[PDB]
RNA sequence: UUGGGCUCUGUGGGUGCUUGGCCGCUGGCCAGACCUACUUCAAAGCCACCGGGGGUACCUACCGGUUG
């Protein structure tokens, strides 16, 4: 993959290989990263954890 | 008694023959026989039936010549036929199937004269027949001659386990070639190795493989047999 | 007198590459005078241009009246072949951790080994060079090369990770949950997975988000595999029936009616034009899959296939138990009415190994088997094809053609709204 | 780093090249040229160059004719090695080693520096036959073509023997005859190394007297270094030692002393028989082995200083009167006690003559 | 380092069995 | 695949295997004259149970997905099923002498099924958490 | 009569010079999608133009 | 001749001569009475089912059944290179030599 | 006690109670053998893990339909 030129750029405005929309700006790990984390998985244990208690405060 | 395990429980038994006192010292199958050798008989059933065949007598001339010491041994190739050793020189060759004497051979330097070790070589139709006075001697057996001569045993302490190699490499001061020849001795606890190119040279000793039979200790070394898992180094 | 042979020669250029029936014959006429005889011409230089191609096949050939081709044993072919190849035949070793799927790249110059115990690793596999051996801890459902052997992606126990060739995880895939099964669609850039339950999830893997979620109805799915020709996708369900799809239409696009119990494994040729499958009913059986017409009285098996692969040319490598067995002649592309063939051809041998995945190498010679203690590698002389072409595919593919081709195959993402079954249909009423 | 140690070893293994970094990496070896000459030049320009080289040594000797039928062939351009059967490796590795047993004497001369070099870079002999390469290169060890050789060779495609040339390899210099001879002592495969090469030659009349000093001088000073190591005191160990001692050097003496058409072996293997029944008290019986096959190898061109071995192996024998043939042998000696009167100048006769004039009262 | 034993695993061979002798 | 279970005769001549592929399988411990060994063929996912009568010539065979069917001699005299919303069939025990089958589930329930033909006796809820034995 | 197919990196380079030598096969059987990547050709000719 | 020594010359510059570079590189005591009363048929077992020649052989003497068997253990095992005088060399070989 | 010492490396056994190597296994093979048959009857349903708030044009799902 080398750097796209001009009119394959343009003809190529949305493609990424390395981060999608669906990787949420890669938070997860950024805060695996940060915090030592050994397992992506209790990074999305927490998350639906911190979920479900902010949505319980929505509901207050 | 010759009983017959599988599984390491009893499956069988064997029917000896009424006309028998001696210990039994060598079981052998091959083709469809089972063949045990005594001391001066030779007692063979046949196998598909666990059947008694016959029992092959050897000649005598001396009352030691009959004796069957060097035991019985199959070649691969030889049909129906087995090869005895005797307390004199003689290995004989007999068809099992009908009974018969049907060639024998004298051994080479007649000095040297109780066959104590024999057996096949990878070659086809070739022997070490092992002598008591000392030589290993290797021979063609429908040519009846000589391939190899050699000196391996002390008159005071012969070759009782010879084994051949059939790895198919091992000698020629490298190790590319065959010809990789192991042979022991009931006095010491030291095997010694053969190549057997040229003239057969030696090539190494282990010495004290196992312990030695000690006058005087306790201990109770010695040998009893050198096998080449076949095949393999 | 030698005329009758040109005209032979063009009936096999324009069947081979004149690839429609022909247009039958006043500007309109001298117009399409023009172009009927430019597209003579041109099938008919490209019929005389195939004899400019370099490598031959390979073969073996039962020379005497007794010798047969299944008998052959491997160091019987490493002696008498070249020693190039003698060095592709090698093995592997690994106990530890599991059965290992394997899987190459589509030019043949990589190969991801997983470990259903954890142990995914990828190599340069001719020349010993291990770009990565991650060790990944839990489970590994399977795992395969994107559209260069630049990145890969596995499916984990729970979602799908994809990682650059250093192993390093680029993202995790949430959206796609117990993915049991995956495929790549290459010409497109799509990521298709079947999960545990029964959902094809049709992702774009260049622009990243999923195009087409569809659940199919037939409870937990037992196979899948691609059409090469078509894009279409052919995941095998356990009552008995391939059932054929596409991320297009929501319905199964085309369902057969295949075997009785689950059928384990599928395989189709890359000129899609048949199909061999195989279930617990243990025939094994193939169809002319554009007439969609079981063309032979199916075959058995002596026990539950859980692989077969389908090579380049018309072998085939069926995977049953613990040892696998080669199949030359199953469809013969060329002949109208199909015989059965009444004899294998290279059987690779069991010796205490059950096999979890067989694979063919694209343009090699060999044969990558996947068992229980490893990744074992045999060489099979008919299988490859000899010429390739590298403007599509390259096995010998430097960084300037690496980057070159992917950006050109980016430049060619086909849409994923372009998939059917004949896929010549664009531009028609 | 189970898989990256299987892995590591099918690409050391591997013979080939799959990448366009080491065709210009492999290509680029040579012996004359630099790298950046020798990656961008075709075949038939090396072939060009060399055999000129091939056409000066087929004028110099006469036994090259069947090396331009196959090797140096007009043919050969077109040959690569690794598309190639295994008995086509095999053979075409026959015609390799024996053309380069007949090279490796002019092997300080251009021509055969061009030859050698036309086999390197298309046969690649240096990444298929390093054994008998480095054992061609390995007498000329002082010229800086062998430290070429140490450029070009692929460290992990050696020989065990021949692996103390890495530092060598490393540090781009000659090796010293010291470390050569000291890795011959502690290395039994590598002492044999070489007498495998030398009498290899010389049973297709190939040898050359650099060869045989050469060989000759490893066998000196490496048997004395044996000695010295074998040496124990404790009487079984000692024992055994010799044993061990006969068992590794004894064949190559054993075909060396009767290899009468090669005077010259013959007289280095009187040299190291010499310096065994000299420093190592080896025992009567072995002696008199010695002393037979001595008698036995004899020639015209080698009676002087066969003679002055008999005055040492029966000097350093513990018993009294020779044996046979010796004397028999000795009876056909030409000029004998006038012989043995010069050796006497520098040496000890008298156990000799005495064995000699006991065994004629004995006959 | 060079020339350590590899692990014995047991090699393969198309030995020959004797009961075709008769 | 595995083998689930394993259930003799009443005689102790025919011994019968529940799978865990899909099958199950009769067999001998000597050698009969009339009989070859012989396999119970398709079920859904794979069969829990393979039970005898006392007369041994109708075999049943419970699977996991809820069926249990009634051979004859080879062929299949009647299949049938059983509803249950979620849960699959884990356990099956039948009493040959008084013909009842019984099967326990994944959400705690137990079936209880007088079986010359199929006939619910009774069923009730013991755990939250499956019946394993 | 077991003849392999075999192939060294030499069809890509002859070595000795830089020509990375692309050899190519024309039989459709490896070139699949005619009508569509030459309607994604079409299409990207359209935007580029 | 059909070849011309000109024709030849254009064949070995031309086309290439692999073939020709090929070339150059590739350059009783006893007898048993029994064995004519020990036929055995060969496609009765399915070890001796691949020492016939042809398909259709079955009835076998001892002797031809002899000779089968020994090319197999050939086939098996070819014939070993040393199967096919000086005073050291027999010290060497002796073995009252090395002793303790 | 006619050498010793550190360090590193390799191989084999051990670190859980001893019932064989392989297959298409009630039998056969470990030198293999034979290879492609046989067929009356598609399928029973349910269930099936994406973090929170929010948008809903297009696609998809579901619900109610509408003509043709």
């Amino acid at each position: 993959v080398r750097k796209l030129k001009y009119h394959e750029q343009k003809l190529l405005k949305k493609h990424d290989f390395i981060n999608y929309k669906s990787d949420n700006n890669h938070r997860d790990h950024d805060v695996i990263r940060r915090y030592m984390i050994q397992k992506p998985e209790d990074y999305h244990k927490y998350n639906r954890l911190c979920g479900s208690l902010r949505q319980f405060a929505h509901r207050l | 008694g010759l009983w017959v395990f599988q599984r390491g429980k009893k499956v069988a038994e064997l029917p000896l023959p009424s006309d028998l006192d001696q210990p039994i010292k060598q079981i052998l199958i091959f083709g469809g026989w089972i063949v045990a050798c005594a001391l001066t008989r030779i007692e063979v059933w046949k196998a598909a039936t666990l059947e008694h065949y016959t029992t092959i007598f050897p000649a005598a001339s001396k009352k030691g010549d009959n004796e069957l010491t060097g035991g019985a041994i199959n070649m691969p190739t030889f049909l129906n036929k087995i090869f005895v050793g005797r307390k004199d020189g003689w290995v004989e060759i007999w068809n099992v199937s009908t009974g018969k004497l049907i060639y024998t051979l004298l051994p080479p330097s007649p000095d040297c004269g109780a066959v104590t070790c024999l057996q096949p070589t990878p070659a086809l139709s070739l022997l070490a027949i092992a002598y008591s006075g000392g030589p290993l001697v290797i021979q063609n057996v429908l040519t009846d001659k000589t391939v190899l001569l050699l000196e391996a045993g002390t008159d005071d302490a012969p070759v009782t386990s010879i084994s051949f190699r059939t790895d198919g490499l091992g000698a020629g001061q490298d190790g590319r070639k065959d010809g990789v020849m192991a042979t022991a001795t009931s006095v010491s606890g030291d095997v010694t190795f053969w190549d057997l190119n040229k003239g057969g040279r030696i090539m190494g000793v282990l010495r004290s493989a196992h312990n030695p039979p000690s006058r005087h200790n306790i201990v109770r070394g010695g040998i009893s047999k050198i096998e080449f898992l076949a095949g393999q180094p | 007198k030698a005329e009758l042979d040109r005209i032979r020669r063009y009936k096999q250029a324009q069947k081979k590459y004149g690839r429609g029936p022909r247009v039958d014959i006043k500007k309109l006429r001298r117009t399409l005078t023009n172009l009927e005889n430019k597209y003579k011409t041109a099938a008919l230089k490209a019929k005389e241009a195939e004899i400019l191609l370099e490598n031959q096949t390979g073969f073996l050939e039962p020379e005497g009246e007794l010798e047969r081709t299944y008998k052959v044993r491997q160091d019987e072919i490493v002696k008498e072949v070249a020693v190039e190849v003698a060095q592709k035949k090698f093995e592997l070793k690994l106990t530890e951790l599991g059965p290992y799927t394997c899987e190459y790249s589509r030019n043949g110059r990589d190969l991801i080994l997983a470990g259903r115990k954890g142990h995914v690793a990828t190599m340069d596999w001719r020349e010993g060079k291990l770009g990565c051996e991650l060790q990944l801890g839990e489970t590994v459902r399977d795992a395969r090369f994107l559209h260069n052997n630049q990145f890969f992606a596995v499916a984990q126990k729970k979602y799908v990770y994809i990682y650059d060739h250093n192993g390093v995880e680029i993202h995790c895939l949430r959206k796609h949950v117990e993915v049991s099964h995956m495929e790549f669609l290459p010409y497109h850039f799509l990521l298709a997975t079947l999960s545990i339950s029964g959902q094809l999830k049709y992702q774009d893997t260049s622009t990243g988000q999923i195009v087409a979620e569809i659940a199919t109805k037939h409870g937990t799915p037992v196979s899948l595999t691609q059409n090469p020709y078509n894009a279409i996708l052919h995941i095998g369900q356990q009552n008995g029936t391939v059932t054929l799809w596409s991320p297009n239409s929501t319905d199964p696009l085309v369902k057969l009616l295949a075997h009785r119990g689950p059928v384990r494994s599928l395989a189709v040729d890359r000129e899609g034009r048949y199909m061999v499958s195989t279930g617990q009913d243990n025939k094994m059986c193939i169809w002319d899959i554009r007439n969609f017409k079981e063309a032979v009285n199916s075959y058995f098996t002596r026990a539950p296939a859980t692989s077969v692969a389908i090579s380049d040319t018309g072998l085939t490598a069926v995977g049953w138990g613990t040892h696998t067995t080669i199949w030359k002649g199953l469809f013969n592309k060329e002949r109208p009415v199909q015989v059965k063939v009444d004899s294998p051809y290279m059987t690779w041998g069991g010796q205490g190994q059950v096999v979890e995945r067989v694979r063919w190498c694209p343009f090699e010679d060999i044969l990558g088997i996947g068992h229980n203690e490893g990744f074992s590698s045999i060489i099979v002389p008919g299988a490859g094809e000899a010429n390739y072409d590298a403007l599509e595919v390259n096995p010998f593919e430097t960084k300037k053609q690496r980057q070159e081709g992917e950006v050109k195959a980016l430049l060619n993402k086909l849409q994923p709204e372009m998939i059917a079954l004949d896929p010549n249909f664009i531009g028609n009423l | 780093s189970s898989l990256a140690q299987q892995l590591a070893q099918i690409a050391a293994n591997s013979r080939s090249s799959f990448n366009v970094k080491a065709l210009k990496a492999s290509h680029s070896k040579s012996l004359i040229w630099e790298p950046r000459v020798a990656v961008s030049q075709t075949f038939a320009e090396i072939y060009s160059q060399c055999y000129e080289g091939f056409k000066e040594l087929c004028h110099l000797d006469s036994r090259f004719v069947p090396f331009d039928a196959t090797l140096f062939s007009a043919q050969s351009q077109e040959v690569d090695r690794t598309q190639m059967t295994a008995e086509e490796n095999a053979a075409l590795d026959k015609r390799v080693d024996s053309f380069l047993h007949l090279v490796g004497s002019r092997l300080r001369l251009m021509p055969a520096i061009k030859a050698v070099e036309w086999l390197i870079r298309r046969f690649r002999i240096h990444e298929f036959n390093t054994g008998t390469l480095l054992a061609t290169f390995l007498p000329y060890h002082t010229i800086p073509a062998f430290v070429t050789l140490l450029s070009i060779l692929p460290v992990q495609r050696i020989p065990i023997e021949y692996r103390f040339l890495d530092p060598y390899i490393k540090s781009l210099t000659p090796p010293p005859r010291a470390a050569i001879v000291q890795q011959a002592t502690n290395r039994p495969d590598l002492l044999s190394a070489i007498s495998r090469y030398t009498l290899d030659s010389c049973r297709a009349k190939q040898e050359y007297p650099g060869l045989i000093s050469f060989w000759g001088g490893i066998m000196a000073e490496a048997v004395n270094g044996m000695i010295d190591k074998m040496r124990s005191g404790r009487r079984a160990i000692q024992l055994e030692n010799d044993h061990l001692l006969l068992q590794q050097i004894g064949p190559v003496l054993s075909e060396a002393m009767v290899m009468k058409d090669v005077p010259g072996i013959q007289i280095a293997s009187y040299m190291v028989v010499a310096i065994l029944a000299a420093k190592g008290s080896l025992n009567d019986n072995i002696l008199t082995a010695f002393m037979e096959q001595l008698v036995h190898g004899w020639t015209v061109d080698t009676l002087r200083p066969g003679l002055v071995c008999l005055t040492m192996l029966a000097q350093h024998r513990s018993a009294k009167q020779l044996s046979g043939r010796v004397a028999k042998a000795v009876i056909k000696v030409p000029d004998l006690v006038s012989s043995l009167r010069d050796i006497s100048k520098e040496h000890q006769v008298d156990k000799l003559a005495n064995g000699l004039v006991l065994a004629f009262v004995d006959r | 380092p060079v020339g350590m034993p590899a692990k014995w695993d047991v090699k393969e061979a198309r030995k020959y069995n004797i009961e075709a002798d008769g | 695949d595995d083998v689930r279970h394993l259930e003799w005769s009443s005689d102790s001549r025919f011994f019968l295997s529940a799978s865990k592929d899909l099958t199950a399988r009769i067999w001998s411990l000597d050698t009969e004259e009339g009989f070859v060994p012989t396999v119970l063929s398709g079920h859904r996912q794979g069969v829990v149970g393979a039970y005898f009568s006392k007369d041994q010539e109708t075999i049943y065979t419970v699977s996991k997905d809820g069926a249990v069917f009634e051979w004859k001699y080879w062929r299949i005299v009647n299949k049938h099923f059983f509803m249950q919303n979620a849960a699959t069939l884990r356990c099956a025990a039948y009493h040959a002498e008084s013909n009842l089958l019984v099967a326990g589930f994944s959400n705690g329930i137990f079936g209880l099924y007088e079986m010359p033909d199929f006939n619910l006796i009774h069923t009730l809820s013991i755990s939250q958490n499956e019946i394993d034995f | 009569k077991i003849k392999a197919l075999t192939r060294s990196i030499t069809a890509q380079q002859a070595p000795g010079s830089d020509v990375q030598r692309a050899p190519r096969n024309l039989a459709p059987e490896l070139h699949p999608f005619e009508r569509a990547r030459e309607y994604q050709r079409a299409l990207n000719a359209v935007k580029l133009e | 001749a059909e070849k011309d020594a000109e024709e030849e010359e254009l064949e070995k510059f031309v086309l290439g001569a692999k073939e020709t570079f090929r070339e150059q590189l590739f350059r009783p005591a006893w007898e048993d009475s029994d064995d004519e009363r020990l036929t055995i048929s060969l496609a009765g077992a399915t070890r001796l089912r691949k020492l016939r020649i042809s398909e259709s052989e079955d009835l076998v003497s001892g002797i031809e059944y002899a000779r089968r068997l020994r090319q197999q253990y050939l086939r098996l095992y070819p014939q070993p290179d040393w199967a096919k005088p000086l005073p050291l060399d027999s010290f060497l070989r002796d073995a009252n030599s090395f002793k303790v």
